[PDB]
């Protein structure tokens, strides 16, 4: 009775993995489409991860290498007014630098943070840079900013990106309101650890997302519905000097400090932070029991890169101690000041064979940012601690609402039409 | 009314937007993008080749001579065309697709041969 | 309840023209094909013309093929028929009917489901 | 008699060399050349897809059912085909190109539905 | 029964596996592989364009209006189709391929013009 009819241009799709392309300086509602989303299995995250790392490395390709500085350094204490918090933090080091001509040398001195140098043979006088035994260091170019300029991800023809508009969506399962977009919104590649900065806020409620909430081996991503403002500063007036170490190759360093030496720090409002945690606790009790205890605690261990809040503040790299933010037990104009360490020799990505030197910045630095989310881990009484060592989690917090599908325009159905 | 706008509509309604979707199939750093463009073209051409083999070249709606088997789907016309979306339909008959395609190919080969004989 | 109401013409001279129309209500007009069926005063039923639900395809009985125009308007739920050259043999009751065809993705019809009461067209 | 040789001739003459031009549409260091080749292919395919949508697949000259509007151009047939070159003509009506293309698409969609019903 | 399985069979047998071969035409380190893929696509498209020019678009077997010249080959049909393979035939008439193609193109140009006048 019925015959096969072939149709082309049918609005059908399948989950797919393809290459997305970037764009930098449009939406169809799909009224009755319900689709299933699954963050953590989202391959857009992997592409963002690889593109950021690749572009990062490309930016250092033409920059000055600091191998000509892997020499012994003679280091003495700094001749200034140093507060208790800064004792032993800085060292004044002298060394023999190469210069423009191979048969000449120059004696240069500079200030270094203690965290960037390592003593040799337990000799107080002799120290060397941390990277000298491991891979050679490269100086970042002073002309290149670290500004997290947003990237939009666009689909190639034949593919489409679906966006989940459900305000209460927790990252997985059916999404009742799905729209098609040509390209994603711009996502700022902000790099940080335990606290997420300058991201998107939840529309209505704090949302707790986890691949498996009852599995303590998983990280918990918490999206806030309100920002917490954080004020970070390094209140030390740095005089920056430079030398030539090679044929058109300049090295930048802190020459000296004008005025007193104080510790870098970040401030949050005490009450705002307390209200924010109360909301997080309230939502955790929907996965955990009601008559329970939720305790917050400081990171249990590991290196500075995973036990602190790491971020780029105006080009400098800060490592802030958050124990003052996660020290409370919740049972059924003050501010919090977080001390910060500064490092010039960093690895950025959790890699072994690369190391970058961040040139010092002239003057005094202040940056203001929004805390838009947290990365927590879990140990009656449940204990939660800051985590965030893996960068892919930062990107998941923005990409969770997008999915890539392939269009499959050809199909068949019975009709009463025959040739 | 835009691309995939009818995705949530029933099959009998979605079938009126076939040109909307058809037109959105075509349009070291930079290589992965070059590869994506090449691949998209090869995909496109395979579907066009297949329509050609089945005798549906040049048209979006093609009637054939292959009868529908109730074993693939026993739903009736109202049940399908005015009730289901294309996404639902595609899932229902996915197992039986590569059977249908084989039948369409065989049918066309016989038709072309018969036409050739009728032209002697 | 489905109602088809003819609002036709009256007595017309041979060789002239007369237009009939039918208003429909109680169903989705646009979902059905429609036709006109004729009944001469002393005869049975005869099919005259058929039109597609979208208004694109028309069919006629040979005897009126070059004389009658069948049309349709889906915004006004209206079926119409324009007759020319009006032969004496065209005197009949002209009934508005729903059915006679369906389109591809629909189940088949090939019979008439609803009838109006009919306009009487008389040729002098 | 070669490629574009008829470009300065009138439309009614140039139309007899359509195969000459159709055949000249197809055929880090080296990458910019691959990009040019891929784009040449995508351009070609988009024009072929469009002819397909309009129901002109497989032919260089195609008649349609869309009437010509006097508002696009009110010149008569001698003005257009006995004199006038194709370059001049394209400039004259370039502002109506999208209107005409949209009409051609609509016409073919209606044609396909009528054909499908006539086969059931 | 697979790709080129019929290569050793006679022309009258091999003509029945045309879809087997047609479907096997489509699908810094890595660049030379893209060059091969881009080129494979361009090759494919040129053959399709040529069939379009001759008026054989969309079909694997196409009859034309160009008569066969005995000067190209004077063998009879029972000899060619039953006692010869396609590889042998291709060698036998390799010197007339361009002549034949030219004639097929001219025939279609005349055919399109005649159809256009009949539609006036
Ligand atoms: C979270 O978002 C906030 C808001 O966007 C962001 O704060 C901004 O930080 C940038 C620095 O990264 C500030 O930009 C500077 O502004 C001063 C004053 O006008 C300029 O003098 C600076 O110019 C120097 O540096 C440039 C390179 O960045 C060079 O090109 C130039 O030649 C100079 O050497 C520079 O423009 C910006 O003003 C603030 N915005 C506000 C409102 O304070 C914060 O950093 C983000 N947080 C994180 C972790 O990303
Ligand atoms: C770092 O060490 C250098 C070298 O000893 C210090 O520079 C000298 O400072 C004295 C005053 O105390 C001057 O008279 C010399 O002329 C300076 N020498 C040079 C080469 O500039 C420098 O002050 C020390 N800086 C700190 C912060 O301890
Ligand atoms: C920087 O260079 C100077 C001069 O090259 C080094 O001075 C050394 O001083 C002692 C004291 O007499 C001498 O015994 C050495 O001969 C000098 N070294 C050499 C090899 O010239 C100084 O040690 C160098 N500083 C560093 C830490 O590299
Ligand atoms: C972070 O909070 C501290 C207080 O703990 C602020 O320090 C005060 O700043 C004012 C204004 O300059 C001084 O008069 C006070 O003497 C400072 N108090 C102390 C204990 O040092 C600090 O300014 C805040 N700021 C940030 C991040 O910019
Ligand atoms: C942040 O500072 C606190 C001190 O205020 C450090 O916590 C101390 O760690 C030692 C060694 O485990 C314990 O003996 C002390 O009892 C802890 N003090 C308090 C008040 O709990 C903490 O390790 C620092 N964290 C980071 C990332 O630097
Ligand atoms: C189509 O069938 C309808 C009844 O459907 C019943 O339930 C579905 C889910 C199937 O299991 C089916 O086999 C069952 O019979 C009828 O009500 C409807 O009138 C039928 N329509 C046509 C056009 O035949
Ligand atoms: C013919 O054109 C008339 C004039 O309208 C103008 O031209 C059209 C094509 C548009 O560009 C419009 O914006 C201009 O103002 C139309 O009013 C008329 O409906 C058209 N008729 C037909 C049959 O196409
Ligand atoms: C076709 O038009 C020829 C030229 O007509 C004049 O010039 C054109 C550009 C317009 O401005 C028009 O209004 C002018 O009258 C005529 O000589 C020729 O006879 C016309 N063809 C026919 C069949 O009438
Ligand atoms: C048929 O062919 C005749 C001979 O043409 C010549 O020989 C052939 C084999 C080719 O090499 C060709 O290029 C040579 O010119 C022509 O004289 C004759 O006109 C052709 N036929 C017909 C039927 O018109
Ligand atoms: C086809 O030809 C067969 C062989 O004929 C001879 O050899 C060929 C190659 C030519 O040189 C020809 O002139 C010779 O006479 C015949 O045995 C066979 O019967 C022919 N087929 C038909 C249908 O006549
Ligand atoms: C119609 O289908 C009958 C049973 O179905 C056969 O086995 C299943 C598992 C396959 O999915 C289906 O494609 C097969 O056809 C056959 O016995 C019968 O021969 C088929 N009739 C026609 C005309 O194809
Ligand atoms: C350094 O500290 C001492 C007190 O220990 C103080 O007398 C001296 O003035 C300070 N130096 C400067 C430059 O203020
Ligand atoms: C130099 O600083 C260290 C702390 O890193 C301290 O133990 C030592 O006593 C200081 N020596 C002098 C001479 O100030
Ligand atoms: C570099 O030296 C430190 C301090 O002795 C040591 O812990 C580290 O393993 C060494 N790294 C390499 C690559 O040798
Ligand atoms: C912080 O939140 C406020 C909300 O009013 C917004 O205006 C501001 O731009 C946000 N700042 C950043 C850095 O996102
Ligand atoms: C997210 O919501 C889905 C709803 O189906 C539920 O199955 C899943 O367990 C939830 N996960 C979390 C972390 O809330
Ligand atoms: C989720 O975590 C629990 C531990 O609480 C484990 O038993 C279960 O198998 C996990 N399920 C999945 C799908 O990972
Ligand atoms: C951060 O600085 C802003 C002004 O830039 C001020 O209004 C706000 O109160 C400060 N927050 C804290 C915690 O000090
Ligand atoms: C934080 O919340 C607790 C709730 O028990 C309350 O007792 C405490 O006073 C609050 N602190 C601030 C700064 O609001
Ligand atoms: C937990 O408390 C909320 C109110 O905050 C209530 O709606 C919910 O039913 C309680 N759940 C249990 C298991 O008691
Ligand atoms: C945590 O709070 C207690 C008071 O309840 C205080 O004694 C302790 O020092 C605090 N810990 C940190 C790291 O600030
Ligand atoms: C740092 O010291 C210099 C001395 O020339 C002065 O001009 C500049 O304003 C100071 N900057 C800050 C941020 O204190
Ligand atoms: C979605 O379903 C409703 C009925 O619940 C219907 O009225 C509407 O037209 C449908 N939307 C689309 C795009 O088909
Ligand atoms: C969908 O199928 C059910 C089967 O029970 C039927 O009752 C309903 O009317 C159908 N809807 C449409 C739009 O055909
Ligand atoms: C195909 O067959 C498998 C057999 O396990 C079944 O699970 C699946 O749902 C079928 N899909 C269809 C009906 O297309
Ligand atoms: C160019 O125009 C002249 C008339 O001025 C005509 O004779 C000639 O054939 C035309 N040439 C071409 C290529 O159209
Ligand atoms: C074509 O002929 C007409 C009528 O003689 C004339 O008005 C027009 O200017 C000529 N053409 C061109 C293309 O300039
Ligand atoms: C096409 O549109 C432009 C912009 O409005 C106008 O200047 C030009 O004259 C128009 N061309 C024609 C042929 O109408
Ligand atoms: C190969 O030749 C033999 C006769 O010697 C024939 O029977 C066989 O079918 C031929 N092979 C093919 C593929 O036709
Ligand atoms: C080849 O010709 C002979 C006669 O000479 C005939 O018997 C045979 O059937 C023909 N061949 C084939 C391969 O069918
Ligand atoms: C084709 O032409 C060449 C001369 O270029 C000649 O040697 C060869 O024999 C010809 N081929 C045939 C099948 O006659």
């Amino acid at each position: 009775n019925l015959w096969v009819t072939v149709y082309y241009g049918v609005p059908v799709w399948k989950d797919a993995e393809t290459t997305l392309f970037c764009a930098s300086d449009q939406e169809i509602h799909l009224e009755n489409v319900t689709e299933e989303f699954n963050m953590w299995k989202n391959n857009m995250v992997e592409q963002m991860h690889e593109d950021i790392i690749s572009l990062w490395d490309q930016s250092l390709k033409p920059c000055v290498k600091l191998t000509p500085l892997c020499v012994t350094l003679q280091c003495t204490n700094v001749t200034n007014n140093i507060t208790d918090d800064m004792r032993g933090e800085l060292k004044n080091c002298s060394f023999n630098a190469t210069t423009e001509l191979r048969n000449k040398r120059q004696k240069v001195y500079s200030l270094f943070y203690r965290l960037d140098i390592v003593p040799m043979g337990e000799n107080s006088t002799n120290y060397r840079l941390i990277n000298c035994n491991t891979s050679a260091i490269t100086q970042a170019c002073p002309k290149v900013s670290f500004e997290p300029i947003p990237i939009h991800y666009c689909a190639p023809a034949g593919f489409a990106i679906l966006k989940c508009k459900d305000k209460k969506f927790n990252g997985t399962g059916p999404c009742p309101s799905v729209s098609t977009v040509q390209c994603t919104h711009g996502i700022k590649p902000v790099v940080s650890t335990q606290l997420l900065l300058n991201g998107s806020l939840a529309e209505e409620e704090v949302i707790i997302r986890s691949e498996n909430i009852t599995n303590n081996a998983k990280n918990i991503l918490v999206q806030l519905n309100t920002p917490v403002q954080i004020n970070c500063t390094r209140p030390n007036n740095n005089t920056v000097k430079s030398i030539r170490i090679g044929p058109g190759q300049a090295f930048y360093y802190t020459g000296d400090i004008i005025g007193d030496i104080r510790q870098a720090h970040c401030n949050v409002s005490k009450a705002t932070w307390n209200e924010t945690l109360g909301k997080v606790v309230k939502q955790l009790r929907k996965h955990f029991g009601n008559n329970t205890i939720i305790r917050f605690a400081q990171s249990s261990g590991g290196d500075l890169e995973v036990t602190t809040h790491s971020f780029n503040c105006g080009g400098e790299f800060f490592y802030c101690n958050t124990s003052g933010l996660f020290n409370s037990t919740w049972i059924s104009n003050d501010s919090i000041t977080l001390p910060c360490r500064i490092k010039q020799i960093i690895n950025m990505w959790q890699r072994i064979g690369q190391a970058m030197y961040a040139p010092p910045i002239q003057g005094v630095i202040r940056c203001v940012s929004n805390i838009t989310g947290l990365i927590l881990t879990r140990d009656t009484t449940e204990t939660f601690r800051p985590g965030g060592g893996d960068m892919r989690d930062n990107w998941r917090s923005e990409l969770y609402k997008y999915k890539v599908v392939k269009i499959e325009p050809l199909g068949v159905a019975p009709t009463r039409c025959k040739r | 009314l835009g691309f995939l706008g009818a995705a949530g509509s029933t099959m009998g309604a979605a079938s009126m937007t076939l040109t909307v979707q058809a037109r959105n199939l075509l349009s070291h750093w930079g290589i992965k993008q070059l590869q994506a463009r090449v691949l998209a073209v090869e995909h496109y051409l395979r579907d066009q080749q297949l329509l050609g083999i089945w005798g549906c070249s040049g048209k979006l709606i093609c009637c054939t001579n292959v009868p529908w088997n109730s074993s693939w789907s026993n739903r009736n016309l109202s049940e399908i065309w005015d009730n289901m979306t294309w996404l639902q339909w595609d899932k229902e008959i996915s197992n039986y697709t590569q059977i249908i395609y084989g039948l369409l190919e065989e049918s066309q080969n016989q038709q072309e041969k018969n036409e050739q004989d009728l032209l002697e | 309840e489905v109602q088809l109401v003819e609002t036709g013409g009256g007595l017309v001279q041979p060789g002239g023209s007369l237009k009939l129309s039918c208003r429909a209500s109680g169903y989705t007009f646009s979902s059905f094909a429609m036709s006109w069926v004729r009944q001469a005063p002393g005869k049975g039923l005869e099919w005259v013309s058929l039109i597609n639900d979208r208004g694109g395809l028309t069919f006629y009985v040979d005897s009126v093929k070059g004389r009658f125009t069948i049309s349709r308007d889906n915004s006004k739920n209206t079926l119409s028929l324009q007759m020319h050259s009006l032969r004496d043999g065209d005197t009949a009751v002209y009934y508005c009917a729903t059915g006679g065809m369906s389109s591809a993705l629909q189940s088949s019809k090939y019979y008439f489901d609803f009838w109006g009461q009919g306009a009487l067209v008389t040729v002098s």
